[PDB]
């Protein structure tokens, strides 16, 4: 009905900049204050700035007042909130919000994860597991990416039940996850079982198979 | 600059029946001006209620909203294994503010964790790289222990472990173990061995993989 | 020569609404004036600076320019009525008398018409910011220890402000007006005895048949006026609590701006009217010189 979708994130050394978008649709943009909220992975929320109907008049979290700019662009219907001299506590999954006439937050987007830090962007390296009952557990190693996150699916969402994906653990500048499927002895390996990973910040995709060894 | 919504309780128990309350307190007096709002695992938040009180539409009638002035309450009647963690907004004055938030701790009968070792892929293995895979899912309650053996003797050294949230859908708790090593060392080694410890027996579940 | 046909207003299908040629076209508007003054007492509802600025304004903007829209529509109906009242320009064209009469009324309905659904969307903008100013009086603190000084005083200022404008005037001036006015309707109809020829008398009828649509007009605003004067007054004479509820205060403040809105609205529109039956009150007394001339 309402759609808030963000733009792209990324991964910005200290220092630099990255300006966020989001495209509003479904609702009347130049009716409502639009607003940007930001969540450490993990934790709480934190509202970081807000603009009005016409973006006369912008408002910040004080910390933030120095280095944050939001604008809208009320003939495209999007919302832009321009980062500079960003830092590691900058890092954050960043949520467009349509604001209420009194300070709520009616609609939120899916996101977008801007991660500071002078580490390098490097793609995951994905490798099956499997086996040497009635039901067969298959799995996914997801292995030195940076940074987070990635996406982990089976078989394009085919397969939603039967699936844990665990935490990535850090070390040494490069993460490290895991994903479960149970699936019944007789679907596999009669019938193929592939685990889609994705890692948006490197723009790679990897579709590998499990093929019984 | 400053008002503090505190939600005192991270964690709440209780069960699937139930009917639960959660509380926010504000620093200052705030009247009304107090929304909720959910956060499912990987999710956006969602609205809940606005001015303590007042449900937005499409909004199940299990959620209701009490309070003024400066303690406020959420409550979830008919707890469900999806729902997780609920945040209390103030937009009484600028800066808005959130509460830590809270996350219900779903309670159920014990359950035995499914084990299952992986050895090291031969795309690892030429990397290389050798890592292998236990997967001890879907066990309750949530403390588990997990014991690496290679070739009958226990090793500590280079074992990564992950642990799930509660289960969205059976309320169990599932944990990922990782044994890394380099190929070379692998492969001095015929037997690997995984050993899961729960309190739901005595005797420790055994899965083994041999170099065959 | 009717020049001028901005005497023509037109009511939403359910009648809770009133749409006027005049800015701003909607008592709407005036209430969204009168509570930016409100707005001024409660730091808490500091917001309606900026709905007033910009979405109140942008409303008023497309409320003018849906207007203008019913242009064409406008014109088209203005020449038919000159068409009905001259009847010199009547015989430029032979249509049935009753046939233009018909097509006058087609037109006007039509150009009424337009004027309301034209502006389908700018009574969804009155609904929206009504509904979005009293979710943003929720942020006022009170509970049950709301004060009633804004709105008492706002009351006072009110009673002020409608001393100025001459309700007597206005009201002598149309009691002459309608009861002239049905007195040349008496008479018209028991002296076409002596009247061989029609059309000239024809197009007395019309004109009369117009100057009844604007006396109503100019009653219902008149009555409407009076309404709001007499239950201010009733407000400020009865009893006066300090404190109230929350929710009670809301009605407040939408109640007398409802009466000061609606106030303003026919001030406006009884200054319209007041020329428009004036200027109809010249075009039928040259008829009937006009008529006179021809019964020798």
């Amino acid at each position: 009905e309402v759609k808030l979708v963000e733009s792209e994130g990324g991964l910005v050394q200290p220092g630099s900049s990255m300006k966020f978008s989001c495209t509003a649709s479904g609702f009347t943009f130049s009716d409502y204050y639009m607003a940007w909220v930001r969540q450490v992975p993990g934790k709480g929320l934190e509202w970081v700035a807000n603009i009005n109907y016409d973006g006369s008049t912008p408002d910040y979290l004080d910390s933030l007042k120095s280095r944050f700019i939001i604008s809208r662009d009320n003939a495209k219907n999007i919302l832009y909130l321009q980062m500079s001299s960003l830092k590691s506590e900058d890092t954050a999954t960043y949520y467009c919000a349509r604001e209420t006439v009194v300070g709520s937050f009616d609609y939120w987007g899916q996101g977008t994860t801007l991660t500071v830090s002078s580490a390098k962007t490097t793609a995951p390296s994905v490798y099956p597991l499997a086996p040497v009952g009635s039901s067969v557990t298959l799995g996914c190693l997801v292995k030195g990416y940076f940074p987070e996150p990635v996406t982990l699916t089976w078989n394009s969402g085919s397969l939603s039940s039967g699936v844990h994906t665990f935490p990535a653990v850090l070390q040494s500048d490069l993460y490290t996850l895991s994903s479960s499927v149970t699936v019944t002895s007789s679907t596999w390996p009669s019938q193929s079982i592939t685990c889609n990973v994705a890692h948006p910040a490197s723009s790679t995709k990897v579709d590998k198979k499990i093929e019984p060894r | 600059g400053d008002i503090v919504m505190t939600q005192s309780q991270k964690f709440m128990s209780t069960s699937v029946g139930d009917r639960v309350s959660v509380t926010c307190k504000a620093s200052q007096n705030v009247g009304t001006n107090v929304a909720w709002y959910q956060q499912k695992p990987g999710q956006s938040p969602k609205a809940l209620i606005y001015s303590a009180s007042y449900r937005y539409s499409g909004v199940p009638d299990r959620f209701t909203g009490s309070g003024s002035g400066t303690d406020f309450t959420l409550t979830i009647n008919n707890v469900q294994s999806e729902d997780l963690a609920y945040f209390c907004q103030q937009y009484n004055s600028y800066p808005y503010t959130f509460g830590g938030g809270t996350k219900l701790e779903i309670k159920r009968a014990d359950a035995a964790p499914t084990v299952s070792i992986f050895p090291p892929s031969s795309e690892q293995l030429t990397s290389g790289g050798a890592s292998v895979v236990c997967f001890l899912n879907n066990f309750y309650p949530k403390d588990i222990n997990v014991k690496w053996k290679i070739d009958g003797s226990e090793r500590q050294n280079g074992v990564l472990n992950s642990w799930t949230d509660q289960d969205s859908k059976d309320s169990t708790y599932s944990m990922s173990s990782t044994l890394t090593l380099t190929k070379d060392e692998y492969e001095r080694h015929n037997s690997y061995t995984c050993e899961a410890t729960h309190k739901t027996s005595t005797s420790p579940i055994v899965k083994s993989f041999n170099r065959n | 020569t009717t020049d001028n046909i901005d005497y023509f207003d037109i009511s939403d299908e359910s009648n809770y609404y009133l749409i006027s040629q005049l800015r701003p076209h909607f008592s709407n508007i005036y209430f969204f004036d009168e509570f930016k003054r409100y707005a001024s007492y409660h730091t808490e509802i500091k917001r309606y600076e900026d709905i007033h600025k910009t979405k109140v304004n942008s409303l008023l903007n497309e409320a003018s320019r849906a207007i203008g829209i019913c242009n064409r529509a406008k014109n088209t109906v203005k020449g038919l009525i000159n068409i009905l009242e001259n009847p010199q320009k009547f015989k430029t064209q032979r249509e049935s008398y009753d046939v233009k009469l018909r097509q006058y009324e087609e037109k006007k309905e039509a150009f009424r018409g337009c004027l309301l659904n034209k502006n389908r969307k700018n009574l969804d903008q009155i609904k929206k910011i009504n509904n979005e100013i009293r979710d943003l009086l929720e942020k006022l603190k009170c509970s049950q220890d709301c004060q009633t000084n804004v709105y008492f005083d706002m009351i006072k200022i009110y009673l002020v402000d409608f001393k100025k404008m001459p309700y007597e005037n206005y009201d002598t001036f149309i009691k002459q007006y309608k009861n002239s006015y049905l007195s040349g309707v008496d008479m018209i109809r028991k002296i076409e005895k002596q009247i061989d020829n029609p059309v000239t008398i024809n197009a007395i009828k019309f004109t009369q048949k117009e100057m009844g649509y604007i006396i109503d007009r100019f009653e219902y605003h008149l009555q409407k006026v009076k309404h709001s004067i007499d239950q201010v007054t009733a407000l400020s004479d009865g009893v006066k609590p300090k404190q109230v509820t929350k929710n009670r205060l809301k009605e407040y403040y939408f109640n007398i701006g409802n009466y000061y809105s609606i106030f303003k609205f026919g001030k406006d529109s009884l200054n319209m009217l007041n020329k428009a039956l004036i200027h109809k009150e010249k075009i039928v007394h040259n008829l009937l010189g006009e008529l006179f001339g021809h019964l020798e």
